[PDB]
């Protein structure tokens, strides 16, 4: 790879989404360790043309997370403790 | 000299004028924003010591400090990919345009993948690429040029055919003079205006984005 | 894996307190990690040169230890900053932002606590079942062109109808949900319809 | 000098008072040696991250 | 003296990798803030004012750069103003007449009204006007005929 040398990982030549990141747009992923150029994503070629809409007839009401940290642990130290006990 | 702040103007402010547009300048803009950082490691011990055994016997009387390093390196280094992720790859359908390019007189031939360029990039992205130029290891990034260079395709693909429709969901077809109107108004200007003036709005569009283009290959 | 953003705040903290505690274990070329063990074996003229030693070592570790945390609480001020802009305009009101609220036309958002903390519900409209639609940019009538107030023109195959954009709800073009705007001579794609009058 | 690498041939034209070379970081990139008067390349021995 | 050598060599390695994360904190800002302009700007329309161009945003194409990102923002920008005499509303059979989507200008002569961001002079109707209380009120109201279709 332009990573670098890969032992133990077998080189296929189907593309998958990224489970292990290698760099170089290698991947890894285990199904033995395969090896693989890594998948943006699935193909959808929009069917555009000048005179044509496509309007949706139906709706999903989808909830998703999204977690954000907001604190740390308030750590104190003692300098003249922790140097000098 | 004392610089100056701005050309002066007064504006002629009265109780019962006001200032109406009777036309408009498509006006394209450039904002670049740096993304990621070369992703550098370096061993702290080959870096301090590097093939001295007694040197390093000596640097482990000081600790864990290189692995504390290794350890910050390396999180910076997944930083830049996750970095590269969050920016060019929010979406998961890899869209193309037509191979008619009918987009009612919209030209986008300096933004779309030049298909007689190896690297598949377009114009102004070949140009930007032109114009950028003991222990430490330079890692490669995670997605190549390529495959960035593919997911702003993608990107531009679905912004073109569907308009907004594909950043909230599936990607929905629609005229791009149609989709312009719906932009129009939401910047508050009627359709018919848009549609009126469809040709005078194309030729501004693409004169702006070979204006782009053209001070991109003239400002070092 | 569903809350490993504050699990990695978390095992870095404790990461970095263990390594910043293991750091006196180190004697940093002295004799011994210990001052009790100098103080108690050695005179202080050689006294000195060993705490010299050990504290210039344990105050470096210190500092690192100390820029470590306020590089990380950059990073957690910034992220809490974040999450006080998507409290504020994701739950406490609509908004227009595309992706700042989740995927799809933000609805609304609900807040839950966390260990050190916050998880955001968004409740978004995804549309879904979409039908192809011929369409037009407005009709023409009487020698003049029409154009949809709020909507789009669609026609199924055989007749044409005004909706809204976001879902498919066919109504008849009339004078009430569409505009007058010049003739039929300038706009490119205008096709003829009749328009109803109530 | 004492140091680690492979010794290589060379496309360096040295001047004849010139014997090493030296990179960025000081440490010696290139040699002459003594007897031969011939001009080695020594280029550090492969190593990377595991 | 390897002692020496080492403890220069990790001040020197520990200075580095502390402007390496400021530098990386810098560039994580500079990444979301990317992020949020692809998100806003390309795979939608902004409000934001000057957060994607100057002017009234339209849309926004995103192209690639070595270790960045490069945003064509295109947007709409008034052009050719003109004067006009302006009123906040139109007085008519003792009613004060307001604009539902426009606003009044008159040209010199005639009273018309047009949407805000381009001159497009209508004739003053019921239809593009709503009608709240008495011309007692309102300072300024001028008197106008509204049209009735
Ligand atoms: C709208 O019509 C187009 C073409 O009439 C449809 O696009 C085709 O979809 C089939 C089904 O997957 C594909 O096999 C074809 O390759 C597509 N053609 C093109 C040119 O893209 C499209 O699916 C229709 N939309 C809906 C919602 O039914
Ligand atoms: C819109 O989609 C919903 C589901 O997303 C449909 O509701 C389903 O309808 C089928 C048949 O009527 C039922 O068997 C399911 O149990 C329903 N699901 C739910 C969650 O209620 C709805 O019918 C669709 N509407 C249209 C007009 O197609
Ligand atoms: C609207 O009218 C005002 C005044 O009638 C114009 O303001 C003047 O513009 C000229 C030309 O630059 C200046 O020399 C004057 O000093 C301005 N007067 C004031 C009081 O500011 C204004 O230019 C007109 N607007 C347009 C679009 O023509
Ligand atoms: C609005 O501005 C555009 C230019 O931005 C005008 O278009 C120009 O019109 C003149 C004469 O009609 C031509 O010579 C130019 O070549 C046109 N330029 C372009 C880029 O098309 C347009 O006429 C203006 N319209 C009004 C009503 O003022
Ligand atoms: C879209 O724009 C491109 C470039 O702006 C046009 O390509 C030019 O075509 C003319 C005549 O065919 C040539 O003289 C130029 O050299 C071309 N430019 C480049 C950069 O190749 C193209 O014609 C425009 N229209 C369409 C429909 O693609
Ligand atoms: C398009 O939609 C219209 C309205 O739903 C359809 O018109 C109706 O079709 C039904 C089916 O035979 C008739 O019973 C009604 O009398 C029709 N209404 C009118 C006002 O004519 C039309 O058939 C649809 N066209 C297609 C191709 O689906
Ligand atoms: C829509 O209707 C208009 C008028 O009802 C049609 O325009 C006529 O076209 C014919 C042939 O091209 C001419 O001889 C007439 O002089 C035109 N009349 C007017 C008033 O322009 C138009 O062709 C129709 N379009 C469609 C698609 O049916
Ligand atoms: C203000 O605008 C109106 C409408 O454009 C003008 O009224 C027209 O003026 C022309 C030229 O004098 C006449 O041929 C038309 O008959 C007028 N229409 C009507 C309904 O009266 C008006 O002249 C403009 N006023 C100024 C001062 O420019
Ligand atoms: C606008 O019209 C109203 C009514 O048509 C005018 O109000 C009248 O003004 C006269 C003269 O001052 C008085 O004698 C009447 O008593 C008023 N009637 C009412 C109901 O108030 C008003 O003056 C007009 N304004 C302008 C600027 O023309
Ligand atoms: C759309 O393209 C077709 C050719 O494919 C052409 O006949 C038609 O006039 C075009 N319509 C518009 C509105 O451009
Ligand atoms: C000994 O070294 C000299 C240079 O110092 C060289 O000229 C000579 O050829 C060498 N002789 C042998 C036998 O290597
Ligand atoms: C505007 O000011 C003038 C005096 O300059 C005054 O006569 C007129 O009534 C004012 N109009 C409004 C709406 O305040």
């Amino acid at each position: 790879t332009r990573a670098g040398c890969l032992i133990g990982a077998e080189h296929v030549n189907n593309s998958y989404e990224c489970d292990i990141p290698i760099g170089a747009g290698i991947c890894a992923s285990y199904q033995s360790i395969i090896a693989y150029t890594m998948s943006l994503g699935a193909e959808n070629s929009v069917a555009y043309s000048n005179n044509s809409i496509a309007i949706p007839t139906n709706f999903t009401i989808s909830v998703t997370t999204e977690i954000l940290p907001v604190s740390m642990t308030k750590t104190s130290v003692d300098c003249t403790m922790y140097i000098c006990g | 000299y004392t610089m100056s702040l701005g050309a002066e103007n007064s504006v002629a402010y009265s109780n019962n004028s006001i200032a109406i547009p009777t036309n408009f300048t498509i006006s394209v803009t450039t904002e670049i924003l740096p993304v990621s950082m070369t992703k550098t490691s370096v061993d702290c011990t080959m870096y301090i010591c590097g093939d001295s055994t007694e040197c390093s016997n000596l640097l482990l009387q000081y600790g864990s400090f290189c692995t504390q390093l290794n350890r910050a390196l390396t999180g910076i280094a997944v930083e830049q990919d996750k970095n590269t992720q969050e920016v060019f790859a929010q979406v998961k359908q890899i869209y193309k345009t037509p191979p008619i390019k009918d987009f009612g007189g919209f030209n986008f031939s300096q933004i779309l993948p030049d298909p007689s360029k190896p690297s598949k990039r377009s114009p102004i992205e070949d140009l930007l690429f032109n114009k950028v130029t003991n222990g430490l290891t330079v890692l490669p990034p995670l997605l190549t040029d390529e495959m960035i260079a593919q997911y702003t395709s993608a990107l531009l693909a679905g912004t073109i055919t569907s308009g907004w429709t594909f950043g909230a969901g599936p990607a929905l077809q629609i005229p791009f003079p149609m989709q312009m109107a719906y932009r129009f108004n939401g910047i508050g200007v009627t359709q018919n205006v848009l549609y009126e003036n469809q040709k005078l709005i194309a030729n501004q569009f693409n004169s702006a984005i070979g204006k782009i283009q053209d001070s991109l290959s003239s400002t070092p | 894996s569903a809350l490993g953003k504050l699990q990695d705040v978390v095992n870095q903290n404790a990461q970095a307190l263990n390594t910043l505690v293991k750091q006196l274990s180190s004697n940093f070329g002295a004799i011994s990690s210990v001052l009790n063990d100098i103080l108690s074996r050695l005179d202080p003229p050689e006294a000195e040169v060993q705490i010299d030693r050990l504290i210039t070592g344990r105050l470096q570790s210190l500092q690192t230890y100390v820029t470590q945390q306020l590089i990380r609480a950059a990073e957690i001020r910034a992220s809490a900053n974040l999450a006080a802009t998507k409290m504020s305009e994701c739950v406490l009101g609509q908004s227009k932002r595309v992706d700042f609220c989740g995927k799809g036309y933000h609805l609304m958002s609900f807040p839950q606590s966390a260990p050190h903390g916050v998880v955001f519900l968004h409740v978004t409209y995804v549309p879904a079942q979409e039908k192809n639609f011929t369409t037009a940019p407005a009709i023409c009538h009487d020698g003049k062109a029409h154009f949809p107030r709020e909507g789009v023109f669609v026609s199924n195959g055989t007749h044409w109808f005004v909706t809204q954009r976001n879902f498919y709800e066919p109504q008849i073009i009339t004078t009430d949900n569409t505009f007058v705007s010049g003739n039929c001579d300038v706009v490119i794609g205008i096709v003829n319809n009749t328009v109803y009058d109530p | 000098l004492t140091g680690t690498g492979v010794l290589t041939e060379s496309n360096k034209k040295f001047l004849p008072f010139q014997q090493f070379g030296r990179d960025i970081a000081d440490t010696t990139d290139a040699v002459r040696d003594p007897q031969t008067l011939e001009i080695l390349d020594i280029t550090p021995c492969s190593f990377g991250g595991v």
